[PDB]
This record gives structure tokens, C-alpha cells and sequence, in this order.
């Protein structure tokens, strides 16, 4: 995945020279979905089904990276807002239940 | 006195008493007319069967369901059943016994109308109420609030319930139950030979899919499981003693509830269903109908589909939401059930409708009364 | 690469719109 | 060098050339995909259907609207309407005419980026420009200030401009259009036992609501009429040749644009928005929009709704400033002959995106050129 | 190389050449043993002769049917009917000609396993495909829409189509057609005194059948017409020399296919079974389905069965719609007619289940390469 974004620096950068992104050292993350939204002249090819095709034919050992990240499926649907609610409301509820001991009767 | 639960669904009748643990008189709603030349003379031929009675006489007669998809179509077959389940099961007198009654959501009115008219005239008891079949599920589960979908033999309607109160927008009915799946049977036991075109065929396809049918928690790895090896095969004994047997329709039959595309039906499975009655609802009541997933009716007892249920649904919803299906094993007469809750509280007393009100407003009163 | 993916003034405004209606 | 204004709105693509009085295509926007099995070998048989022609053979396909509540929700079937509405429809070639472009108020502003990508890079101009709907709105009135109430088929929102300024803090929009409306009567309809469950039948029950709906004066004068006598019943004959009719549900559908707890929507009507946006404005220029409510879109097209906008103002404002309702007739294309008489203007060729412009600030200069 | 169109009907086989008007070999589908003792020497007595040789000695020989209401009993009769109609009929080798042929809608999935089997194994053909003999009488009116009513000597099936889309749900499938209305003119002719007993008698009776019997128009009017007056009896000639008289059994004979009670069967005609099926489609379409009721097979070259067929739908229907009934003079072979627009078609070279890809998947590539 980081030859993979290597690849994707080099040629990006070839197709904004001139333009405001010439000599980028880095792009975000999230743009790698929109990718799929530079088209061709003809319209027949995407700059995802380029990278792809360069992939297949050059570069052969780039492509098993959908098997090392196998569960970014389950990292996707996860909150950390929500972990962090209900270890916060664990650790309240430990306490109030540990006061309701200490204020328990004979 | 004891008041009486009749739970008048589309295929099957369950009626009895009110605060009993079980339905007394269970038994399907046919009506039986015979198609053959009639050569002995006395003997007891009776124009008509209905009940247990045409089906055990199923052989020679047609027989003709009065309900269908909710929708009483024939009358007089209708009062043939009423009839039956007063005096010939249940035989009592109804002209002094309270009679609460059941009825599907998103219903045409006049079909309450008639009911009114039939159950204050033909069989004029002191007091009765239409009730909601969900309402009486939520009841008998013992939950005040939570979403139940209810699927008999010819609705399957979700409906959420927040705090007692049923909210009428998020209702959510489609027309595919039993019935479809008995007839999608049928279409399809013909691809190994087994041909079922009779109206006492029904009856053995449909024990077939009571007995043999079960939802796949993947339907394509069971399907390749089917295809590749026969270790899903399963036998069965016609009642002439012919045997079939049968593969991977046990669990293509009720694949038609989790994707109706199947037999030409547009709209989606009752997962989707589910999710999109939730979601139409407020944002602040949603983990209240997340973790309180009520399953009733005669449909929703094969043994996948509360997996595959709570799979599709913690598929479709964010995952930071509790997930609980709550499926009881008495859950196929609990319709019954809650109403015999209903019938024995306290506060129940006045909210029958009795006959005097019936003769002041017609039979109008039970649509401003009843929910 | 090279192949593939080649490539006063509001009330003058007012009645400007009024007489585009008219 | 002829420009095209095109209303990409959620009911109609209303697209043609600039300086004319009525728009040249007006046709649905709808993708219509085929759901059964293709038996017939050749003929041309393609696998998406676009705009009138998914309308004509919607008997067989899925109907998927690209615009849903205002905002683009798919990309390629937007780019099947572009394409349909330029290369069909038209016949012109996009790259030679400049383009105005309607745009909601409120929008998410990637829906503004990919909209200005996809029409300089797809369909790429040598200029374009994107408008709000209530200023075109408000420019074909004849006037410049106002209050324009813009109800499309999912979006219904107040936008008030006084003199020329278009006020964004007095911006109010509710999400209760004729798309709920039109869901609404399949809802009721049902109570009938009409059943309309499939995306086929929508087409059906929108025409019904077309031809046979109208807002009533007074909610409960007209239900207490329609409940004495039958005398407001009307028939409609389905393309297979049954016949229907209906009763109060003609009123009752329009009549959630003023009652909007009839499908569980927390906020007021449409009178109490309009209200709530003039109030939201300064004091000393309510007058000004007290006389000019100008109204537009599809929904606005009933025969009932500007005596019942006109009383419903008149109670809600002091009786000391003078209401008046603006009602013209051709309000179903008012956006697109404002964007008209809006493209056709010596003064706005300054206002251009041009191509050099987007090469050198990407697709992001159409949040800091037009408000 | 033409291909070759071979439909091997429940009947009567059709065989020939594909593109050709008509069939080149149309000859019955039976096979004949002889059931008397042989004392004769020499002269070449042969156990077993197929199709025209069997029609001319069948007063010495026993013939059997080797399908029965479209299912293949008897495989090693078929393959004797195969090469009859390969190397004696049409004098053609299997081995350079791709080959046609047509099966019933809802069949078992063996019989096209099997057929598949000995086409590909002992008849070795470079190619093959099965279709269904609606499409193709769809194929021969010429039309793209229409319900199709195909009716040979076992099979009776509504097919609707709309554009090319078959919808496989309202597909109906009825085991009722010429040899059961053979067999009731069989059983009803005893009612005058002459028997038919044997298998050469059926060939006698079906001859009767053919040339004598005719669709009644009203039923009750022509019993009552052959009842009084013997306007409507017809004399027939049998080969040893006597003469019957029939009278109100020319019309009561195809009665069985208006009303299916006579011999027990529980299902209705073929008008409702036709309205049936095309009220189970969509509500879109069912107006181009009403104005195309394609006939073929020879079950439908009754001389008085459009007019019923027409009387009995626009009694059905809603009377706004026309009803038409399309019926081509040539619809007894037309399905085959179908085959030669099938196999002649530059667009079908693309779908041909060749033999490289039977070798690869097995006898099971039938099922995901046709309907
Ligand atoms: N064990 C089972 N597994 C699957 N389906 C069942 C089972 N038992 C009953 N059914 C189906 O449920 C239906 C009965 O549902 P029920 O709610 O009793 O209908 P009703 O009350 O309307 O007569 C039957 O049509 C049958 O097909
Ligand atoms: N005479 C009418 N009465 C009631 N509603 C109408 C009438 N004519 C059109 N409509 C509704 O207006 C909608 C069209 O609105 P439109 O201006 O196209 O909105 P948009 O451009 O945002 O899609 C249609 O969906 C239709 O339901
Ligand atoms: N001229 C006719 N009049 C009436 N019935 C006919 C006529 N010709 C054929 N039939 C009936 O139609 C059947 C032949 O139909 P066909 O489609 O050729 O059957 P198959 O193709 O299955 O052999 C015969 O069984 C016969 O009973
Ligand atoms: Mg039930
Ligand atoms: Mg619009
Ligand atoms: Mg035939």
C-alpha cells in the first residue's frame, strides 16, 4: 500500500504539473476515493482503472494488499466516540455500584 | 361472565377463553363444498364441512378460504365460521358473553364495518372490541414499547409501539406470508417431477413446509452445500404411501421473505422492512426499538430466522446499537395470548363497546373508538 | 499517460431583470 | 451562441435555450432499469432506460430517482439525465452553449463540486454558472424583492430578498413535498382497499394527485360536507381498465403542506414557516414582505392554495398590513424562465465561470462567486 | 451449415431444416410392437416400427406414447423416434448440423438433463439449444408483446411476454389438451353403443376429433338446438365398413377445455386461466396483453373456439378494452416456424451450448444457458 502510494504521488504529480498541486509531497488519505472520479478523454477509463492496469501489468506484488487489511471492515463501523461514552459510563457505574456497597446496610 | 379471545386469522382460527394459558379451540378456517355426484341416500350428507371436519373429508371436496391477505371476501362463509367456532367448538351462548376480536393493520374499513354489524346482529353479543394484532403480541411478550413484526397467513406488517402508544406512520404491511410460500411450493416441486395442482394438494405442501423448511443463515453457501453433496436431503411420506424427497427447497421456500424478487414482488424483505418502519420513526426512541425485536405469528417459526434477522438488521444499522430479537417459543398463538391479558384487567371495563352504543351510532362508533 | 487522460450598478441590475421580464 | 438553462429539479428536468418564453424539454427524472428475464433475442433491447421512455415501458422496470431530497444522492444516473437532457432531448452539443444550472438552498457544498466537476470535466463548457432556485424564482415575478416559498417534489423552502439581497439567516426548509404527498396517498388509498405498493404504481397515484386533488378552504367544513353527502366524489379509470373513487382523500392529501403532523413531522406548516422567516427578517421591511408572497414549483400548482395561504397569513400577521398572495399561472417553469431572463442579460456576462477559471481554482470558485 | 428444427411435441413430431416455411417431417409420435404370434417366415418382420409405417399396420400392433403430458417416459422410444426422424425422415447426419428443440414450460429438470444426455452422446451434434415453444409462437405472429396460449396433445400453457421480458411468475401450466379430449370422446361415445377399446381405436376416435368436432359458441343454446331438432348430427365412416351418427358430441367433446369438471379435474378453463395470467402480471402492461392473445398448437384449430375465446375474456374484462384474439392460419406447426426465425438469426450464433463447454460442465450447463 505505500508503493501503492508512491505510484499515485508520481503520477499525480505529472498530471498537476503547471497546476497549483505541482511538486506535492503528499496528498490526504480521503481523496483515494475520488480517484475514481478523474476520467479519460474518451470516458472509457478511470485514473483508478489506470493505476490498476499499471498495477497489473508492471507491478504484480502491489496487488495483495486487500489481503493484509482484512479487518478494516471492522475498524470501519466502529465509533471511538461511543467506546469512549461507554467506558465512561462503565467506569460510573462501577463506582455508583461500589458506593451502593459501601453504603450498604448489615 | 368469562369473556372470549377469537382470533380470526387468515388461515388459522385459535379461540377460547379469557385468562387461559392456551387457546382452546385451534383449528383452520375452510370452508368445504363438495364437487362430486352425491349416489347414497342419507348417511348425514351435509351440503357443507367446515373446520377439522373438511379436512379430514379433504379428498372430495373443494375447499375455499374466506380470509384472504387479511381481507374477508366471502361473508356468509365467514359467519359459516363464526358459527362454528360459537357452537359447535366453543358451545357457548353468545348473546351473553363479551367477544374481543382481532385485526390487521392498514385494513379497508368496511371489512370493520361488516364485522360490527355481523358480531351486534347475526351473533349479538353484550360487548366487543376490534384490537390490533401487535398491540396484543407486545402484550403477551410483556413489554410496553418495542417494534413487532407479525406475520400470519397472509400479512407481514411491522409496527413499533413507544410507551403503549401505536404509531400509526411507521406502519409498514406487505402482502407475503404462508400462503405464498405454500403456492411457491407448489411452483416449485415441480422441477423434480412432483406435480401438486389441487386445492387438497395445498394442504400436503403445506405440511411439507411445516414440517421439512427451515431459513439457511447464508442461502448461497447452502446453496453450493446442496449442489455439491445430497447431505441436505430430506424424505417425506405421501398419504399414499408414495415418498419424495426433497433438497434445497427446504430453505428456497422461505427465502421469498428475505427477497421477495423471487415471485415478482418489487418491494424488499422484511429486514428492510424492519429497518425502514424504525427509521421512519423519531431518532430518540430507535435503541428502545434496536434491542426489542418481538417476533409473532404462524410464519416465523422456522428455525433460522432469528439469525438471519439479527444478521441483516446489525448489517443494515449502525454497529454501535444493541441488537435483540425476541422470539418466544409460544410465540405462533400469542396473538391469542395478549388478549387473553387484554380481556382480564381491570381497566378494560369500559372501553367495550356495548350494545347501546352500537344502536345510538350505528356501526361508526368503532373506528373513533378502536385504534 | 499523456495518451489516455489528455484534456449606480444595483438599480442598473434592477431594472435590467424588470425589463427581461417586460 | 444560444445559452441553455436547465432546472435539474427533484420533479422534472425543465431544460432548453435561453431567451424564450417556455421551456423545450420537460420530461421526468427517472432511471428505469429492467427487473425481469430477457427472452427475446436482438432488437436492441438496452439496459437502462432514460427519461420518457422509462415513463412508456414502466410496466417492466425499476424506477430510481438521482435526486432525492434535493441533493444528488447518484452520480452515474445524473449523468444519464445530463446526457440524456442534452444529446436526446435537445440535440445540441454541450461543449459549444453556456449553461445556467438551479441549485436548493442549504446544500451541502461537495453536491456544488462534483456538479461544477462533472459539467467541467464530463459535459465541459466554455462557461457555466449555478443559481438558487427562489432568486430565479423571484426574478421572473416581475420584481426583485420578495419571499419566494420554492416547494419542489422534496424540498419546500422560504427564502426571503429584499432588494436583491438574499437574506441566509431568514432561510427556512422543511422537508415535505409532493413526493410525500403523492406516498401519503398511497397510504390513504389503501383505507379503500386500493392497494399501490410498487414504483409502477406511484407513476399511477401521481397523476390521481395531479388530476383529482385540490386544497380545501376550510379542513373541517369540507370533511364534515364530504361525510354528510357524496357529493365531492370523483372517478379515475386505470390503464387496465378499472375504475376508481374517491371521497375526501382529495383534500386530505394536499392538506399535509398545512398540517404536517398527518405523516408524524414535528414542525408547522408551510403558512407558519413563511411566518417564521418574515419574523426572522428586520422589522421595518415585513411590509414589503407581507404583499409579496410569491409562490413557485410543481406543488403550488393546486386550484385551493392561495385563498387558504391568504387566510392563514391574515391570521397569523396584525390586519394592519396588507397580505397579498402572488399566484401567476406559469409558476410550474418560473425557475427556468427566470433563469432565462437571468442568461439572457448584458450585465451578466461578467458573472461567467469560465473554463480558465476552473483551471486555475479547481472546482471552488462557485462558493466564493455566487451566494 | 443450416441448423435443424426438430420439435418433439407430446403428439405429433415436426422436423426439418431451419429458415423452411414449412416442416418437412411431421409425423406422429408413436411407437408400435406387434402383439400377435408370428407364423410367417422370412418376409422382414421387424419387433418395432415408428411414426407413418406404425399408422399404416396398426391393426396388428400395440403403440405406445412415448411422452406423456410433456414428460418423457420411455427414453429408448425416444431415442427410436430420434433416429427415425435423423436418418430415415429428414436422411440428414447428426454430426454436421447443430440442432433445436423446444420443451414445456415448468418441466422436470431431467428430462432437459436427459435430452441434453442422449443429444449430446448418441446423436453427437456440434452444437445445441432448447427453448420454449411460447417464445417461439411469439416468434411466429411477429409481434414483441403478447400472451401466448399453447395447446398440443398434453400441454396447455399461458406464457405472457412484454418486450422481450417473459415474467416466469405468471407462467400457467395446465395437463389438459387433445389426448384427454380423445379419451372423454372415448368414454362418451359409449352412450350411443360403440366402443373403443383398443390403441388402433384411438387413432380412430382422434381422426373423429379432428375432422368432426367443433367449438360451441353458447353451450346451453346448441344443447338445446341439438336436443330438439338433428340439424347438428354427422355421419362418419369407419374403415371396415359401418357408419355412425353422433349428434350433440361434436360440441360437448371440446368442452373439457372450457370446463374441466367433466372429467374431475379441479381447475378451471382456459379463459380463466388465460385472465388468471394476465391478471397476475402488472397493471401497465395488461392492456397490451388484452389486444394479443396469441393461439398456437393444434388443440386451438377448432373452428369455433376464437369466437368463445373472445365472448369469454370480454365477459371477463373491463368492457373499455378491446379484446382481440389473434389466430394465424398456420398455427399448428407455427411453433416451428419459430424455430426457423430462432436458428436462422445471425444474433443466436452467440448462444449455442456447444460441445467444448458440455464437456467442461457436465449435463448441468442447461439450466444457467436457457430459459
Ligand atoms: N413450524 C412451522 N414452520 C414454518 N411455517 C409454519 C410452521 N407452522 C405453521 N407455519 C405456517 O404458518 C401459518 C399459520 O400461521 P397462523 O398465524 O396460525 O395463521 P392464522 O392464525 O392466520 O390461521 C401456516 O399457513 C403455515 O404455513
Ligand atoms: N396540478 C397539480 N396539482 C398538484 N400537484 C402537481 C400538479 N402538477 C404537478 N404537481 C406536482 O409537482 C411536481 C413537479 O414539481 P417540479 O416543479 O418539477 O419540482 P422539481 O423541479 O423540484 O422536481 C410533481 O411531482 C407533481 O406531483
Ligand atoms: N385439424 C384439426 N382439428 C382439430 N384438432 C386437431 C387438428 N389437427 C390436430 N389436432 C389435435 O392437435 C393435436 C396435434 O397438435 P400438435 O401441436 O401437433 O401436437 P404435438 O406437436 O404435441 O404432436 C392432435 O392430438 C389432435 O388431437
Ligand atoms: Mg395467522
Ligand atoms: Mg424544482
Ligand atoms: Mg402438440
Amino acid at each position: 500500500f505505500s508503493s501503492l502510494l508512491e505510484l499515485t504521488l508520481l503520477v499525480g504529480n505529472y498530471m498537476n504539473a503547471g497546476s497549483r498541486n505541482a511538486g506535492a509531497f503528499g496528498f490526504n488519505i480521503s481523496f483515494l476515493c475520488k480517484l475514481r472520479d478523474t476520467k479519460s478523454a474518451d470516458q472509457k477509463m478511470t485514473l483508478l482503472h489506470f493505476l490498476a492496469e499499471l498495477c497489473e501489468n508492471d507491478h504484480p506484488e502491489v496487488l495483495k494488499f486487500p489481503d493484509e487489511l482484512a479487518h478494516v471492515e471492522k475498524a470501519s463501523r466502529v465509533s471511538a466516540e461511543n467506546l469512549q461514552k461507554s467506558l465512561d459510563q462503565m467506569k460510573k457505574q462501577i463506582a455508583d455500584v461500589e458506593r451502593d456497597v459501601q453504603n450498604f446496610p448489615a | 361472565t368469562t369473556a372470549l379471545v377469537c382470533d380470526n386469522g387468515s388461515g388459522l382460527v385459535k379461540a377460547g377463553f379469557a385468562g387461559d394459558d392456551a387457546p382452546r379451540a385451534v383449528f383452520p378456517s375452510i370452508v368445504g363444498r363438495p364437487r362430486h355426484q352425491g349416489v347414497m341416500v342419507g348417511m348425514g350428507q351435509k351440503d357443507s364441512y367446515v373446520g377439522d371436519e373438511a379436512q379430514s373429508k379433504r379428498g372430495i371436496l373443494t375447499l375455499k378460504y374466506p380470509i384472504e391477505h387479511g381481507i374477508i371476501t366471502n361473508w356468509d362463509d365467514m359467519e359459516k365460521i363464526w358459527h362454528h367456532t360459537f357452537y359447535n367448538e366453543l358451545r357457548v351462548a353468545p348473546e351473553e358473553h363479551p367477544t374481543l376480536l382481532t385485526e390487521a393493520p392498514l385494513n379497508p374499513k368496511a371489512n370493520r364495518e361488516k364485522m360490527t354489524q355481523i358480531m351486534f346482529e347475526t351473533f349479538n353479543v353484550p360487548a366487543m372490541y376490534v384490537a390490533i394484532q401487535a398491540v396484543l403480541s407486545l402484550y403477551a411478550s410483556g413489554r410496553t414499547t418495542g417494534i413487532v413484526l407479525d406475520s400470519g397467513d397472509g400479512v407481514t406488517h411491522n409496527v413499533p409501539i413507544y410507551e403503549g402508544y401505536a404509531l400509526p406512520h411507521a406502519i409498514m404491511r406487505l402482502d407475503l406470508a404462508g400462503r405464498d410460500l405454500t403456492d411457491y411450493l407448489m411452483k416449485i416441486l415441480t422441477e423434480r417431477g412432483y406435480s401438486f395442482v389441487t386445492t387438497a394438494e395445498r394442504e400436503i405442501v403445506r405440511d411439507i413446509k411445516e414440517k421439512l423448511c427451515y431459513v439457511a443463515l447464508d442461502f448461497e453457501n447452502e446453496m453450493a452445500t446442496a449442489a455439491s453433496s445430497s447431505s441436505l436431503e430430506k424424505s417425506y411420506e405421501l398419504p399414499d404411501g408414495q415418498v419424495i424427497t426433497i433438497g434445497n427447497e427446504r430453505f428456497r421456500c422461505p427465502e421469498t421473505l428475505f427477497q421477495p424478487s423471487f415471485i415478482g414482488m418489487e418491494s424488499a424483505g422484511i429486514h428492510e422492512t424492519t429497518y425502514n418502519s424504525i427509521m421512519k420513526c423519531d431518532i430518540d426512541i430507535r435503541k428502545d426499538l434496536y434491542a426489542n425485536n418481538v417476533m409473532s405469528g404462524g410464519t416465523t417459526m422456522y428455525p433460522g430466522i432469528a439469525d438471519r434477522m439479527q444478521k441483516e438488521i446489525t448489517a443494515l444499522a449502525p454497529s454501535t446499537m444493541k441488537i435483540k430479537i425476541i422470539a418466544p417459543p409460544e410465540r405462533k398463538y400469542s396473538v391469542w395470548i395478549g388478549g387473553s391479558i387484554l380481556a382480564s384487567l381491570s381497566t378494560f371495563q369500559q372501553m367495550w363497546i356495548t350494545k347501546q352504543e352500537y344502536d345510538e351510532a350505528g356501526p361508526s362508533i368503532v373506528h373513533r373508538k378502536c385504534f | 499517460l499523456t495518451l489516455a487522460f489528455s484534456a449606480d450598478s444595483k438599480t442598473a441590475q434592477n431594472l435590467s431583470i424588470f425589463l427581461g421580464s417586460f
